[PDB]
């Protein structure tokens, strides 16, 4: 939540990780708990040793977070489904992005909120001809 | 017209004395000085081609030109019926993928009655279909 | 972030693409947050204002620049064989052979040559001395200042003019056709008759000259009671010598038809008369629409009343259409524009009115290729602005069942009978084209298709020229029409007989070849362009296209790919044939009209029927004088020429990097170069405020698109300017 | 209040199908806003590019049908 | 006949007020 | 190369003016201007 | 044979066999009577 | 930021929750289909634009669609 | 082994082109004068102009490949 508990993988370092937008305005941390000491390819570039127990790994974007829970998830026998991405700030605070509700968003829960839902199709949108200087989107209103 | 005929033009006769052998017929290139003496050139030497309507002038283009419109035509109406007759068969897409080469060589043999067989199907209905039940795009 | 102020949605990306769209949404007024309806139409009227400021700055330069480094009075002096002076040369780069070599037309200094016609109009206008048209350059920037200031004062809010100003249309088609397009041409004719006319008679008239002697020496008086034949009392004959006293019968609208024999141009008392003819006709028509008085029209019951049963509900509840709207307003006036544009182009080399001008056959190239050029681009820019209309300013609840509507409920008619057209044209024109150009390659030109242009020819038989021998209407000396007693008969017949000038000239074989060409190009630009019109509002792809707008990139990978789907890339597409069919009629022109002033006539009329001739006798023989502006021996004056003749091709093959490669790869390629500014020891001392990304997809397709304009246009000019003026000069 | 089978010409003035016929495979139970579920024979533009087909069957109304057989 | 230096700086001066104006119009377009 | 015309001195400074001069002050107060906030 | 004569059918083998087919007419019918610029 | 919004056409197939790769799609529930569930976008911040929720849809015209609206360091995908 | 019989093919048609509608011997007979030409092309349609005289009395295309070069080196 607030405190990353980890310890970092077997690496020997690249070039396509933590540029300088990371101690300026934000970067990412994923969070998991292996089964083995197995091998895996981190969306930086090149292979890395998972360690075993629970390990932290410092991204610079979120979509390469999400794509090493996407390979966590699959490309594994001992599927790891327990791995959380957190969003950290050089002020030192920790965001828990994923999967902040609890549970993966594939499967419905109570608890979650229709945001961003229309309640018609996309040919009973308005036209821009009405709203055309209120400075409004044709979509949003 | 202002184009002076090949059978007195200087140029033109000037020019057909040594016209090229086109095909293996040593004597090809007189023959043609020959068929192309009824046309009409320019100051240039070549056969002009008045295309105005005039049926003096039809066999420079009209006479080729329904010519065309039957056999165009007739590989018109070879591609459309035989696309009706595969409407329904089991599976139109692979007696599209491979023809059915015996309904096809029926097709086209039988598709020199293609202009009444034309107004037949414009009377009919079953040429030129609505205006509502063709799948149209939204506006 | 304070750049740019109008867009809060660019004012706060820390990319570097917020400067892009920041300058190129920077006169898109509609897409400006807190602009309010009347804001928009005052805004754009000041920016009116301050555009013809610009284009009377224009005007005033090139004035100024006649006056102070042209060669005016050494022109008038011999107008057939020196050369006009645009301007001089101060560049430092100059050795000593591109000084030795730019010192033409009798000047110690370097100049360059005017290829505009500018000194021809300034000849034909009565301008004789430097000093006066200088004054007229002092003039236009005393004008420019007053449109100006009013541009200044229309912003105030006691000055602001209301909404309901802009939408009176009434109020203004009126003094549009009457108080702009009336009596400016009113004051032209009065200029003609009282400074052109007698410069062209050698009476000098200046501003305190004018009060004083009367235009004709009958005086006003025969205007106002009648019987005008003494205003064409006595015309000038054809042994008159321009700008002198000699043969010149003193009569200032006299109607002739047909061209002056020593100018090879209109005469000034014709034209003088033409302008009193518009004036009045445009007076008379501008007295049509109803204003505070009761007496007039109001164009609502005009097009409510032009209902039909195969028309539809016709033209009802569409005057709001157009006066809300802008977009159709701007597609109307660049449409009407760009035909009146190729109008002035197809003019202005077939009836030459300025002094001279025929001769100069550079100049006479330069000004009808300028012009088509423009008029291709007003005639995309018209449908361009159709599509945003139909993107932003078309309501179907509004214009219900009329004429527009009924436009769009058989769209998958139109633009599949102008693909039909188009595949018509294009498929046996280039049938024919290498049908030819094989046959003459097989040593047989006897057996090229050379289809008779007889409907062309028809309308020359019509029209005066009895070369044919097609004896209708005009061509045989006992019609109808040409037994009418009419002023414009035997000056125009002789005219139009005589196979010196450009005007009605010999067309041959190839030219229906050519013409076909070019019906394709207009066919294939006009179906891109309805296309794109037609389909800005949605399709079988994505039938939300009114909700994304008018430009955006893509719609992703989905659905098939739905690259270049917007209809702004449809104006992207049809860029390219504009300058393709522009490049088509441009190379027929000048290579015809290179037949007609070499006198060699029949190397078009044989070599042109075949793709081979054009590529020999036209892009290989004519720029053998461009390419040898600089050799390693010497450089001569086509040099400058010659090097943008090279930076068009640069430019052109510039827009192919951005047309071919998209934003992927510079991405992928952008992050590598930010690690290596990153990484480097001391350039970390040096960082960018605004994080650097590659172009966007609309964006550098613009950018290409802008690369492949001015390159073709950079080397077009330089090649038509260089080779005419290496063959007549 | 359609049958298992029978032809019917969509009106969704927004579908890729818009004035094509399909059968309807099934209707669904009421309360849900889209039950009638239509096959066509043409496949739509679907998937990514240079994908081999699209689908065909969808989810309409009731409103927006007319019946053929 | 031709032009002399003062005419040249006198349309200097008389054109820098259509910049000064200009400026003014530049300055209250774009407020 | 020189000026055979009126005022010749004159493009001789007004051509560096607004080659170097305008160009580098106008991209100077426009890099300036769309960077600031 | 049963699968030769689908093979002979399929688009490409049929379309090739027309257009060699129509080439083939045009070719004898071009040795015969060349050059008709006209009728 | 990107606006993605969710029409009523959804049929709870949650095909352009699994297809996204950033976790701005989820399923919530709801009455108004077979499967009770409809796809919703909270994190809409996170919203590169991709489309890829746009190739994974079974409607016609599919029932989700991202507006490419704003930008910034997230909606540009930049790594510095 | 397909694209070997291709190339087998291809290899087939250049000898027997060599062999049947050639001049090699006529080449061999004068190397330095004439040129090898192993094309001749059916006059059809007025393409029997592109049997130009090669040398020797023999009409054809005159090949730039040179592989009767390499068939003068091999023997
Ligand atoms: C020389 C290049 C070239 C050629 C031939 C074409 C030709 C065509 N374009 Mg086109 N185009 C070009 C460049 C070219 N374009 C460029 C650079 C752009 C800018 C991106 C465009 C943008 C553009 C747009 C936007 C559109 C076209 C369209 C068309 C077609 C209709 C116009 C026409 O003249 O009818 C037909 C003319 C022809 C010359 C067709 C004959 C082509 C060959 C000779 C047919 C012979 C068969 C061939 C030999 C089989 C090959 C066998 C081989 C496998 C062994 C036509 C096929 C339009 C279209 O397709 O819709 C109608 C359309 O909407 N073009
Ligand atoms: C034989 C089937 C067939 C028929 C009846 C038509 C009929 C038509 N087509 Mg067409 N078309 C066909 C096949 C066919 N097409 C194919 C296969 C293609 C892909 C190359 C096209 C591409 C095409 C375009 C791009 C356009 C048309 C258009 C048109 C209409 C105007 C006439 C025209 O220009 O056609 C001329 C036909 C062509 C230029 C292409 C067809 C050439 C092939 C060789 C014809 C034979 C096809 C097939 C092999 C024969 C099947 C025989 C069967 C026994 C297997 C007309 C209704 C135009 C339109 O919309 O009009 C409003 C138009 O713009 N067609
Ligand atoms: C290294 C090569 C080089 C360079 C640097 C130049 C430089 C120049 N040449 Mg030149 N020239 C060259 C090679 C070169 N030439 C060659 C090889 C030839 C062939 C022999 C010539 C032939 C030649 C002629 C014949 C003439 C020149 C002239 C000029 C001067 C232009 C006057 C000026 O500043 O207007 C300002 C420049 C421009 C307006 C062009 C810039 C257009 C920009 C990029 C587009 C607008 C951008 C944007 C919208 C607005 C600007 C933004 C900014 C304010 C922030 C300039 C000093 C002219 C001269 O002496 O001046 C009277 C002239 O008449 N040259
Ligand atoms: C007598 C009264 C009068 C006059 C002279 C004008 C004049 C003008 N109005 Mg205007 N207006 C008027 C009354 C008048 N208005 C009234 C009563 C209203 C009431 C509602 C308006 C409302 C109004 C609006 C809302 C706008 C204007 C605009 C304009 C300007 C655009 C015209 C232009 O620049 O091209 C002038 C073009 C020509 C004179 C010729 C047209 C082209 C011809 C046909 C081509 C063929 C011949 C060609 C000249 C040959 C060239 C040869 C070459 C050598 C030169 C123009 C200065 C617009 C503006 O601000 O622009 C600055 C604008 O937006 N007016
Ligand atoms: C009467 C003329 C006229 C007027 C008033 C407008 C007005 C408008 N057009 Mg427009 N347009 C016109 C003619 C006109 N157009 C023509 C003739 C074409 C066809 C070429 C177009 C094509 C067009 C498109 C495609 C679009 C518009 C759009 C717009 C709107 C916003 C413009 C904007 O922000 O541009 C900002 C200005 C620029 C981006 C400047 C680019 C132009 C530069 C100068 C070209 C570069 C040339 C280069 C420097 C030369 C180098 C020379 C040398 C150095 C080598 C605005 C209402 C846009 C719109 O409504 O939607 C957003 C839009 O997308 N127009
Ligand atoms: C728009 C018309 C125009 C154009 C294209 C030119 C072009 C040129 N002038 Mg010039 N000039 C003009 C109007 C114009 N002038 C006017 C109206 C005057 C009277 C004050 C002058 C007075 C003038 C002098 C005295 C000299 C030149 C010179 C030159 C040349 C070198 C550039 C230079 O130093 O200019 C600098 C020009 C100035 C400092 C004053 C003119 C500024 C005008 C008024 C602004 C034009 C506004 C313009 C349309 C804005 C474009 C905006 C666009 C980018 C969006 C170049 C060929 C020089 C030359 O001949 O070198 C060989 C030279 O010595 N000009
Ligand atoms: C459009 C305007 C323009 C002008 C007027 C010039 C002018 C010049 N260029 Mg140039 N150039 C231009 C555009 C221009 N260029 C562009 C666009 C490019 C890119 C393609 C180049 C690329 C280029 C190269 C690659 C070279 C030149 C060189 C030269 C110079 C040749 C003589 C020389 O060595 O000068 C000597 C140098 C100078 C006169 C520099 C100016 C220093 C002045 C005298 C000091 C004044 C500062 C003062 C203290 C401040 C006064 C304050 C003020 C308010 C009064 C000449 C001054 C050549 C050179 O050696 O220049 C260094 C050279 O090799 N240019
Ligand atoms: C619009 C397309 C078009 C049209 C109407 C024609 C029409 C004609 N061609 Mg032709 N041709 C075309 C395109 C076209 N061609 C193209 C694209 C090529 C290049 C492959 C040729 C190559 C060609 C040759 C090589 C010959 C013809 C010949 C002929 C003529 C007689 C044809 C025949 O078999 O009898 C006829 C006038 C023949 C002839 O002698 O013409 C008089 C002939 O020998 N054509
Ligand atoms: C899309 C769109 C658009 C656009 C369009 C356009 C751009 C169009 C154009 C068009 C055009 C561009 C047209 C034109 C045409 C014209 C014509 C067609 C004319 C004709 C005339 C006549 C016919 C006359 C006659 C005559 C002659 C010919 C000769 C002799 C003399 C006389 C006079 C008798 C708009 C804007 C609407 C908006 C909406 C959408
Ligand atoms: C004679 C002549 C001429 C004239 C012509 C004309 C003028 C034309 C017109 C044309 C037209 C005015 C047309 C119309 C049309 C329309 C329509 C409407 C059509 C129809 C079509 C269709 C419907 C199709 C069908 C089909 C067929 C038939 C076959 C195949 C299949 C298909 C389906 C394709 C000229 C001068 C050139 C020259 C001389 C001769
Ligand atoms: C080269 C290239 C780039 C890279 C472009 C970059 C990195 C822009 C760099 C521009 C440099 C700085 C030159 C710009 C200066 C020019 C002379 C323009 C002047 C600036 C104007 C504001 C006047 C793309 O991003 C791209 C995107 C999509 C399709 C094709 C392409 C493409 O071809």
């Amino acid at each position: 939540m607030t405190e990353l508990s980890g310890q970092p993988p077997k690496f020997g370092g690249s070039t396509g990780g933590l540029l300088s937008k990371a101690n300026r305005e934000e970067k990412y941390a994923i969070t998991w708990t292996s089964a083995s000491e197995q091998v895996f390819e981190m969306p930086t570039g090149g292979a890395a040793i998972m360690n075993e127990g629970e390990n932290l790994l410092y991204l610079a974007r979120k979509e390469q977070c999400l794509a090493l829970g996407t390979q966590l998830r699959t490309k594994f026998k001992p599927k790891i489904q327990d791995y959380k991405i957190y969003r950290v700030y050089p002020s030192g605070e920790v965001q828990y992005l994923h999967p902040a509700d609890g549970v993966f968003p594939e499967k419905v829960n109570e608890g979650r909120e229709a945001q961003g839902t229309k309640t018609r199709r996309i040919g009973q949108n308005p036209e821009p001809v009405t709203i055309k200087f209120s400075g409004k989107a044709p979509y949003e209103v | 017209a202002n184009l002076t005929p090949c059978s007195e033009n200087p140029a033109y006769l000037a020019k057909s004395k040594n016209f090229l052998n086109t095909t293996n017929d040593p004597n090809s290139g007189k023959i043609r000085a020959e068929r192309y003496a009824s046309a009409l050139c320019g100051p240039e030497g070549y056969p002009h081609l008045i295309v105005d309507g005039r049926f003096t002038h039809a066999g420079d283009f009209l006479i080729p030109s329904i010519l065309f419109l039957y056999i165009a035509g007739w590989i018109g109406w070879v591609g459309r019926s035989y696309l009706i007759e595969i409407r329904e068969s089991k599976n139109p897409e692979m007696q599209e993928v491979v023809i059915n080469v015996p309904l096809a060589i029926k097709k086209m043999l039988g598709g020199f009655l293609w202009p009444l067989a034309a107004v037949g199907e414009y009377t009919s209905g079953k040429l030129v279909m609505k205006d509502s039940e063709i799948p149209t795009s939204p506006r | 972030t304070k750049f740019p102020k109008f867009s809060q949605d660019l004012a706060q990306d820390p990319t570097t693409r917020r400067i892009w769209y920041g300058i190129a949404t920077a006169h898109d007024f509609e897409t400006h947050d807190g602009m309010t309806e009347e804001n928009l139409y005052q805004k754009i009227f000041a920016s009116h204002f301050g555009h013809i400021a610009i284009i009377f700055l224009w005007t005033s330069g090139t004035l100024f620049h006649v006056a102070w480094q042209g060669n005016f009075e050494q022109w008038i002096k011999d107008p057939l064989n020196i050369r006009p002076i645009a301007h001089a040369i101060w560049d430092p780069h100059f050795g000593e052979g591109a000084v030795n070599a730019f010192t033409q037309a009798g000047a110690s200094n370097p100049v360059n040559i005017a290829y505009s016609g500018v000194y021809h109009w300034f000849y034909t206008i009565g301008m004789t001395t430097n000093q006066e048209l200088y004054s007229g350059a002092v003039f236009l920037l005393v004008l420019a200042s007053l449109f100006l200031f009013a541009g200044w004062l229309h912003l105030q809010p006691k000055f602001r003019p209301s909404l309901a100003w802009f939408k009176n249309a009434e109020s203004r088609l009126n003094h549009h056709l009457a108080g702009l397009f009336g009596v400016s041409s009113l004051a032209w004719a009065g200029h003609l008759v009282h400074v052109a006319i007698p410069e062209a008679r050698g009476q000098h008239v200046g501003w305190d000259n004018f009060l004083s002697t009367p235009p004709h020496p009958a005086g006003l008086m025969p205007f106002f009671t009648g019987n005008w034949g003494v205003y064409a009392a006595d015309p000038d004959t054809a042994g008159h010598i321009f700008g002198t006293s000699e043969g010149a019968g003193t009569a200032i609208l006299t109607f002739l038809g047909g061209f002056h024999p020593q100018t090879e141009s209109l005469w000034l008392t014709d034209i003088a008369h033409h302008h009193l003819a518009i004036a009045v006709i445009f007076i008379i028509a501008g007295h049509m629409y109803r204003t505070n008085w009761g007496i007039g029209h109001s164009i609502k019951e005009i097009l409510n009343a032009h209902k039909g049963p195969l028309t539809g509900a016709g033209h009802t509840n569409l005057y709001d259409t157009i006066n809300n709207s802008l977009h159709f307003q701007l597609g109307l006036a660049l449409a009407s524009l760009g035909v009146i544009t190729s109008l002035v182009a197809q003019h202005m080399y077939s009836l030459p009115s300025y002094a001279f001008i025929a001769q100069d056959h550079t100049t006479q190239a330069a000004l009808y290729t300028h012009h088509q050029y423009i008029a291709g681009f007003l005639m995309v820019g018209a449908f361009a602005h159709g599509a945003i209309f139909f993107v932003r300013d078309y309501d179907p609840v509004a214009n219900k069942d009329n004429v527009l509507a009924r436009m769009l409920e058989h769209k998958e008619a139109l633009i599949s009978h102008l693909s039909w057209v188009s595949l018509f044209l294009g498929f046996h024109t280039l049938g024919l084209y290498v049908h030819n150009d094989v046959v003459v390659a097989f040593g047989t030109p006897e057996k090229q298709i050379l289809i008779e242009p007889v409907f062309a020819q028809w309308i020359q038989a019509t029209s005066g020229k009895a070369l044919y021998g097609f004896d209708v209407l005009l061509s045989n000396p006992d019609s109808i029409a040409s037994t009418t007693g009419a002023a414009w008969l035997p000056g125009w017949l002789d005219a139009i007989n005589s196979g010196t000038n450009s005007l009605f000239l010999t067309i041959g074989p190839g030219d229906f070849l050519v013409h076909h060409a070019i019906a394709l190009g207009l066919h294939t630009t006009a179906l891109i362009l309805i296309k794109g019109a037609l389909d800005a509002r949605g399709s079988k792809l994505m039938p939300d296209k009114k909700d994304f707008g008018y430009s955006f990139p893509c719609d992703g990978p989905g659905r098939g790919g739905t690259c270049d789907i917007s209809a702004w890339d449809a104006f992207y597409l049809a860029m390219f044939w504009m300058l393709n069919t522009l490049g088509w009629l441009t190379f027929y022109w000048h290579w015809k009209h290179l037949g007609v002033w070499s006198g060699n006539v029949a190397q078009f009329n044989e070599n042109s029927t075949y793709l081979m001739g054009w590529f020999r006798d036209y892009l290989w023989a004519n720029s053998a004088q461009l390419i040898n502006g600089y050799n390693p021996y010497g450089v001569n004056n086509l040099s400058v020429w010659a090097w943008m003749f090279l930076f068009g091709h640069l430019v052109w093959a510039t827009g192919f990097m951005f047309l071919i490669s998209w934003r992927g790869y510079w991405q992928e390629l952008i992050e590598t170069i930010v690690w290596a500014h990153e990484r480097t020891p001391l350039a970390n001392l040096v960082r960018w405020k605004d994080k650097p990304v590659a172009l966007s997809i609309v964006q550098a397709r613009l950018v290409g698109l802008a690369h492949f304009t001015v390159g073709y246009v950079l080397t077009y000019a330089a090649f038509l300017i260089a080779s005419t003026a290496g063959k007549f000069g | 209040a359609l049958n298992r089978g029978d032809k019917v010409r969509i009106k969704r003035t927004e579908s890729y199908w818009y004035g094509d016929v399909g059968t309807v495979a099934s209707v669904e139970k009421s309360g849900i806003l889209y039950p009638v579920i239509v096959r066509f024979d043409r496949v739509n533009y679907n998937g990514f590019s240079g994908s081999a087909s699209g689908v065909n069957t969808n989810n309409f109304a009731e409103n927006e049908l007319e019946l053929v057989q | 006949m031709a032009l002399s230096d003062t005419q040249i700086l006198a349309a200097l001066v008389v054109a820098l007020l259509p910049a000064f104006l200009a400026f003014r119009l530049s300055t209250e377009l774009y407020k | 190369m020189d000026g055979s015309y009126a005022a010749s001195y004159l493009p001789w400074i007004l051509i560096p003016m607004v080659g170097w001069l305008f160009p580098a002050v106008t991209m100077g107060l426009l890099f300036i201007h769309i960077e600031s906030e | 044979m049963d699968g030769l004569k689908s093979f002979l059918s399929t688009a490409p083998v049929m379309i090739m066999a027309l257009l060699t087919f129509t080439a083939g007419i045009l070719i004898e019918f071009n040795r015969f009577y060349p050059d008709l610029l006209f009728h | 930021s990107h606006s993605v919004k969710i029409y009523d056409t959804c049929i709870g197939c949650t095909q352009c929750v699994r297809a996204c790769p950033l976790d701005v799609l989820e399923m919530v529930p709801w009455d108004g289909c077979k499967a009770a569930q409809i796809a919703s976008s909270p994190r809409t911040e996170d919203c590169v634009g991709c489309k890829r929720c746009e190739t994974a849809c079974p409607t016609d015209f599919l029932s989700i669609r991202v507006y490419l609206g704003a930008e910034t360091t997230r909606s540009m995908g930049l790594a510095y | 082994f397909g694209h070997l019989a291709v190339v087998f093919v291809w290899l087939s048609g250049m000898y027997f082109h060599g062999a049947k509608f050639s001049n090699y011997e006529g080449w061999l007979a004068d190397p330095t004068h004439i040129k090898p030409s192993a094309q001749v092309v059916w006059p059809i349609v007025g393409q029997g102009i592109l049997n130009g005289d090669v040398g020797g009395g023999f009409h054809g295309i005159q090949i730039t490949s040179g592989l009767f070069y390499l068939w003068r080196a091999s023997g």
